[PDB]
């Protein structure tokens, strides 16, 4: 149910991200063009232009003090979000990451001093925002690595990575070790998210299918799939209470999903190109998902 | 593709220099043109429309799209004397060009490029000893004269040229009274304190010299006075809007009574600022942030002007000017918030003036300190726009004059004098590096050629004429009053500038002739060129 | 690969020589030709189409020109100079550019002639200084208190337009609201008629209806139909603050616990809408006007006291009234002053116009802004009427600011030739021929007129300039509709000594501008 459109962006919108205040949405695109635009008034806030393209990598941080970018300038940087009205936000940039490869995506801590960059190099690296210095490498994936999602509820120290390895591995910054592997999905992984809970989490195929892990169990909980979806997903999340599984796909449709169930509860679309990104608002009343159709349509 | 196996272009010896050489020969041709009295402006479309009519060459050279990275070169340098002197941008391009070309020429005979080098450097190091030593005027002597000569001398060739009469006039009193000391008393004159604004309309003859500020602004609210007889200016650097509670600060509200006290003290705190500023006698208030409707309408009943969004190096001059202090905070060493009359800036008038369908604010004799500001009035925006170009280059020259109290004849007299000596000098110094500073000599007789040329005269006999009359002087003792003689382009004969009243600063000939040795030699010391293949 | 090597980018073209000025002079000459047939008492209407859709009848050439997309660089300073003739004078526009295209013609024969462009522009620059030597010498003072030396001047202003045929009422109306918008504060005089002079057009009626109130205007209706819509002596209070319940500025969240904290918070909302409105009410006012919403209940709370209130008006309109009925506006109505209460405004009147309602402030008694009312066949003849208007409003600040007078019909434009030639005898350079050349160029304006009257240019030029030759003829001149010499003493069309002056420099730095020009580079991007 589409209640807004977002008509802010000269090329296809890569990835967005959501904010604690609700009023806060960030977003990439191809062309580099960054807008922090409220979620209500459909009013750009501010923006920023990345220096390179292709850029489908963006968090907000938590407090909302601070944004990450980075995509195909195997870079990853941090723009502080403080208030100095009298500034070009290009001064303020904070080049943290040393990648030999297009960064895939990033993310912040529930700390917002520190973040995850995933990349094609094969490699997920932990950065100290303040430092600036390496932390941590994950050595790990023989391919590219491409979603990367952080746990919640203090994160246990692990996160997920699932890239063209054709495996999900959860890993542990308090001792860099896959700690737990998961091998199932038959194709490329797009995008993965952690369930509310945390002992859970769903990625999104190519294959077209979606699949629940839980980690109590080491072992694929509920398949989500039909023979009418051939494209394989894009995105996937939850819903606040956990129930649904909004996800993503490449069929220029929203395909929606019954976490207990899984019983096709219902379908959305009107966008004219694929789904990039699709995030659940924090309050969970609405959710929203961007497009390469130019537009980030949101859905109440 | 050959043994070398790499993944782009290679030129290599006389291919690459006679290529570097055309690249700076094209450079120069482009502003050969545009150089003296009788040169001539030009049309810059922009791909879009966008018009600009120019004599400089800073901006034509900044303004082009060049590829070649020798070309460059050249562009910057043309920016670099721009910034670092502000004239001679068109004959440091031409200079170097030459000095480049002879020098190819020469390299191209068999004489290695670390002669040519050595040769150029000497050259020019002999070239700057002797205009310091012999070709330099005090101005001292002189006069103010000196000062209305030289403006006029730099801005011949302009837009304003004709009109140098009173533009050297003008120019003259705004770099005076932009004067301040400072501490060893050296006295430095801070150029770019002469805010210039343009606005089409009357002609060149009604441009005014503002005895104090002029600011492209004007007042927030219709209902303010829109002239203050005795100003009493406030600086502030901070927004007079609704405050609101930083990031770190929430209100949360359980007991619902306190919601209506606190968005009364919401809007309460910026009206109590307002009041202090207003309760210390304040008249005029400047800020660099925005006022809202409520603080407009606080300003409106208390019969005073407010000007909001002024820009932060406009504030700082007015600041400096009236004799105010900017405040950022409204915050002293008690821990209170207090406005003091102490700081308050003081000026004769303050008036929104009308200058032709649009409106500014005019700050008149403010005190404590003597501040000029220049109203440029023209046919349209491009014609504005060189004169503004025209005149910040005249007011680089009156300063350049100030500062070092040197000038040099103009008219070629420096280039022709720099020849013969050069030419006399080459003689006693080595054997190949003798040509190199015979070709310096010959390359630095561009300059008058182009002034002739310039003018459909015969550059032959002109340029021969400067050279006998040069000679005799550096050859007779008693004949050392030719040094002067130069070019006049309207008659086209030789004529003693000095007499003429045709200077330029020292400093001009002297950076322009380091920055063209600088440049040639940077150029010549290639001779292998590898373009690799972009990867896109 | 190998790509091609070259020092400039591609498709930067370059053009230098004579070419480059022969060019520049055309455009010039083309742009001069394209109105160059809208000069005068009889000239005649263009027709132009907006590529929005619209269409634009006009004979102001400053309308055509900026109506016009050229690409020649020298096509936009022609252009750019009818604008800032515009702006800075109201008329002359379309003398202008067929003085400066004229000037620009007759050096093109110098520049072919081995004469370099300085020596041109010096001459030129000379010429100009005499031109304005001999305008300032034969002008003539008027007494700025007589209304029918004022009324005259605009008539003069306005009989080349279409507005000529109800002129008497056209000039009534320029000068009254001129006269009107006059002011004076802390020693400075202000005539700001383009924000305290509004026109309204609303198409129908017949335009001998229109006329200018002694108030303003606005396309407004009471919010609530209980209000009255016909006050004799109305109190005004200006508002530009909502008189809603709005959000604070710091971010504000409520923790209900209790069961009446919700009512409480709903009732306190009710009674701080109540408290601005008594607040309002204490002045005693008669209508209130605010730039920004009034809420339902405010609205009611109004009504009690019998109050008209208008809800969301523009910031020009309010200063306009403000400036009209004398007061002040205030944002914080706890702050409200009997000073800031707008008393002076002899009526207020909502009636109806065709099917929308218009609000009516009119009878002001000494009012600083005024609404001129136009009424007419439709949108196009209304905008035409609004120029119009505008060139006789301009003309009269004109004549306020400066008195001086000149006359018209070309009589200044000989005047000032024959004094150039008779000066030109003197010199004795090669400057001379520019500068008579020049003096000659001057006679394009009498030239234009009698070619668009219709009558023989050749034997009436040369009869004018051998009655010009003479003593006393400086105001002889010729007539648009005629075409024949008179004498503007007797024809009686004078024009302001400052739009003149304009008009002059303005062709004059036009010519010498596009004469400075030489080798047009184009192609390059930002
Ligand atoms: N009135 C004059 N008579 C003769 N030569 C002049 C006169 N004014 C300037 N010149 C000469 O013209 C040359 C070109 O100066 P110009 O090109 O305007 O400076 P720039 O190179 O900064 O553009 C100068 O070297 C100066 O000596
Ligand atoms: N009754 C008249 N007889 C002769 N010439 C007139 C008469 N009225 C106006 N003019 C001339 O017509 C010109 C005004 O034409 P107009 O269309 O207003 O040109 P612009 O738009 O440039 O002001 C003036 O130069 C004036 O001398
Ligand atoms: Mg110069
Ligand atoms: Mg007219």
């Amino acid at each position: 149910k589409t209640r807004r459109t977002l008509k802010g962006h000269g090329n296809k919108v890569l990835c967005m991200d959501w904010c604690k205040d609700k009023r806060r949405i960030v977003s990439s695109s191809q062309d580099g063009k960054v807008i922090v635009w409220d979620s209500f008034t459909t009013n750009k806030e501010h923006a920023v232009t990345m220096p390179c393209t292709w850029v489908m990598a963006c968090a907000y941080a938590p407090s909302g003090c601070a944004i990450a970018c980075g995509g195909l300038d195997n870079k990853c940087s941090v723009y502080p979000l403080t208030f100095d009205k009298n500034e070009n936000m290009a001064a303020k940039k904070k080049s943290v990451a040393m990648h030999t490869n297009y960064l895939s995506a990033c993310s912040f801590t529930n700390s917002d001093m520190q973040i995850l960059t995933a990349s094609g190099d094969g490699t997920c690296a932990l950065w100290d925002v303040e430092s600036g210095q390496l932390l941590q490498s994950f050595h790990g994936h023989g391919a590219d690595v491409l979603c990367l999602d952080l746990a919640p509820s203090e994160t246990g120290n692990t996160f997920v990575s699932g890239g063209c390895d054709k495996k999900a591995m959860v890993w542990d910054m308090r001792s860099g070790q896959c700690v737990q592997a998961f091998e199932t999905h038959e194709s490329d992984i797009n995008s993965v998210r952690y369930y509310p809970s945390g002992d859970a989490f769903a990625s999104g195929s190519d294959d077209a299918t979606c699949r629940l892990y839980d980690l109590r169990a080491d072992r694929e909980v509920a398949i989500y799939s039909k023979e009418s979806i051939i494209f394989g997903a894009s995105s996937v999340d939850f819903s606040l209470s956990g129930r649904l599984l909004f996800a993503g796909y490449n069929d220029y449709t929203i395909n929606v999903w019954d976490v207990l169930k899984g019983s096709r509860v219902s379908i959305l679309f009107g966008h004219e190109n694929r789904v990039s990104t699709l995030r659940v608002s924090p309050d969970g009343t609405a959710f929203c998902s961007g497009s390469w159709d130019h537009t980030l349509r949101v859905w109440a | 593709e050959g043994p070398l196996s790499v993944f782009g272009d290679r030129s290599t010896g006389e291919t690459i220099r006679s290529q570097n050489v055309m690249a700076a020969a094209s450079i120069a041709n482009i502003v050969k043109s545009s150089l003296g009295p009788v040169g001539l402006d030009k049309m810059l479309v922009d791909d879009i429309g966008d018009v600009t009519i120019t004599n400089d060459g800073a901006t034509i050279l900044k303004l082009l799209e060049v590829e070649h990275p020798a070309a460059k070169v050249l562009c910057e340098l043309a920016d670099l004397q721009d910034k670092e002197v502000g004239d001679g941008t068109t004959s440091v391009v031409i200079i170097a060009a030459e000095l480049l070309k002879n020098a190819d020429e020469l390299v191209k005979q068999k004489i290695h490029p670390t002669s040519v080098i050595s040769g150029y450097r000497l050259a020019c190091k002999e070239a700057v000893r002797y205009i310091n030593e012999n070709l330099i005027v005090n101005t001292d002597e002189l006069g103010r004269d000196c000062l209305i000569n030289a403006a006029k001398t730099s801005m011949s060739s302009k837009i304003i040229g004709i009109n140098g009469d009173f533009f050297a006039n003008m120019v003259v009193d705004a770099v005076l009274a932009i004067k301040y000391t400072d501490i060893r008393g050296q006295p430095r004159y801070p150029v770019n304190s002469v805010n210039i604004l343009k606005a089409h309309g009357r002609s060149q003859m009604e441009s005014m010299l503002i005895s104090g500020y002029a600011l492209n602004c004007v007042v927030g609210s219709q209902g303010m006075p829109k002239r203050i007889v005795n100003a009493k200016i406030a600086c502030l650097d901070f927004s007079l809007q609704k405050t609101k509670m930083k990031l770190g600060v929430q209100v949360v509200i359980t007991d619902p009574e306190k919601l209506d006290q606190i968005r009364q003290r919401e809007s309460d705190i910026t009206k109590e600022r307002i009041q202090k500023i207003l309760a210390t006698g304040a008249n005029v208030i400047l800020t660099t942030g925005g006022i809202d409707d409520m603080c407009l309408k606080y300003f409106v009943e208390a019969g005073a002007m407010a000007v909001r969004r002024v820009l932060k190096r406009d504030l700082k001059r007015i600041a400096k000017a009236s004799g105010a202090t900017i405040l950022s905070t409204l915050a002293n060493l008690e821990g209170e918030e207090t406005f003091e009359a102490a700081m308050l800036g003081q000026a004769e008038e303050v008036v929104q003036e009308r200058i032709c369908d649009d409106e500014l604010i005019l700050i008149k004799n403010t005190k404590a300190r003597t501040s000029a500001s220049i109203i440029l009035r023209g046919a349209n925006d491009f014609m504005c726009d060189e004169m503004e170009r025209s005149l910040h280059d005249a007011l680089c020259v009156v300063k350049r004059v100030l500062e070092s109290k040197s000038v040099v004849p103009g008219g070629g007299a420096v280039e022709a004098a720099l020849s013969i000596y050069l030419e006399n000098y080459a003689t006693s110094m080595g054997s190949r590096e003798q040509l190199a500073i015979a070709e310096f000599a010959r390359s630095l007789l561009v300059i008058p050629n182009t002034l002739a040329v310039n003018a459909a005269q015969d550059s032959t006999d002109l340029v021969a004429k400067l050279r006998a009359f040069h000679n005799e002087a550096q050859v007779n003792p008693e004949r050392k009053n030719l040094k002067w003689i130069g070019l006049d382009l309207s008659n086209g004969k030789p004529r003693d500038n000095k007499q003429a009243g045709v200077f330029e600063p020292t400093i001009v000939k002297v950076k322009s002739l380091k920055f063209a040795t600088e440049a040639a030699i940077t150029i010549l010391r290639i001779d292998d060129l590898i373009k690799l293949h972009p990867e896109s | 690969g190998h790509r091609p090597v070259l020092v400039l980018s591609q498709n930067t073209k370059r053009e230098s020589g004579r070419k480059v000025q022969s060019g520049n002079i055309n455009a010039a000459k083309t742009i001069a030709d394209i109105i160059r047939t809208c000069l005068g008492p009889k000239s005649m209407m263009k027709m132009l189409l907006d590529p929005m859709g619209g269409i634009v009848m006009t004979n102001d050439g400053n309308a055509i020109l900026r109506e016009i997309q050229v690409q020649h660089p020298a096509a936009k300073s022609m252009i750019e100079i009818s604008r800032t003739q515009d702006e800075e004078v109201g008329d002359g526009t379309t003398s202008v550019i067929i003085l400066a295209g004229e000037m620009l013609s007759v050096a093109e024969h110098f520049l072919e002639q081995q004469m370099h462009p300085t020596v041109v522009i010096s001459a030129y620059r000379k010429a100009l200084d005499d031109m304005i030597s001999t305008l300032k010498k034969i002008s003539i003072p008027v007494d700025i208190s007589d209304s029918d030396m004022m009324l005259n001047i605009i008539n003069s202003s306005i009989t080349t337009k279409a507005i000529s045929r109800w002129s008497s009422l056209a000039c009534n109306i320029a000068l009254d609201a001129v006269k009107m918008v006059q002011f004076e504060e802390n020693g400075r005089k202000e005539i700001d008629i383009k924000k305290y002079a509004r026109v309204e057009k609303i198409p129908g009626g017949i335009i001998e209806d229109s006329c200018v109130l002694r108030g303003v205007m606005i396309n407004k209706d009471v919010t609530h139909p209980r209000m009255r819509r016909y006050i004799k002596n109305p109190r005004i209070v200006l508002l530009d603050s909502s008189l809603e319940y709005k959000k604070g500025e710091s971010q504000t969240d409520i923790e209900i616990t209790r069961e009446e904290d919700f009512t409480r918070i709903l009732q306190m909302e009710e009674e701080y809408i109540q408290q601005l409105c008594e607040d309002i009410i204490q002045l005693k006012p008669d209508v209130v006007i605010t730039e920004k919403g009034i809420s339902d209940l405010a609205q009611h709370y109004l009504m009690r006291a019998n109050i008209t209130a208008i809800r969301r008006v523009r910031k020009t309109d309010n200063n306009r009234i403000a400036r009209a009925c004398g007061a002040r506006i205030v944002s914080r109505p706890e702050e409200l002053r009997e000073d800031d209460v707008g008393t002076g405004a002899g009526l207020l009147e909502i009636k109806k116009i065709g099917d929308e309602y218009f609000t009516f402030i009119t009878d002001c008694k000494d009012p600083k802004a005024c609404t001129i009312l136009l009424r007419g066949a439709s949108k196009e003849i209304l905008s035409e009427v609004e120029r119009n208007l505008q060139d006789a409003m301009q003309v009269c600040r004109n004549v306020l600011l400066d008195p001086q007078l000149v006359p018209g019909g070309g009589a200044s434009e000989m005047a000032v030739a024959h004094a150039l030639t008779e000066k030109s005898k003197a010199m004795t350079g090669v400057e001379q021929w520019p500068y008579r050349a020049v003096a000659q160029a001057l006679e394009v304006i009498p030239r234009t007129l009698i070619q668009n009257c219709g009558a023989s240019t050749i034997r009436l030029l040369t009869s004018l300039r051998a009655k010009h030759t003479q003593e006393n003829c400086e105001t002889w001149g010729v007539n648009g509709e005629t075409g024949t010499l008179v004498d503007m003493k007797e024809l009686g069309i004078w024009e302001p000594l400052a739009v003149k002056l304009q008009t002059y420099k303005t062709a004059v730095e036009t010519a010498v501008l596009l004469l400075r020009i030489d080798d047009i580079v184009s192609g390059h991007k930002k």
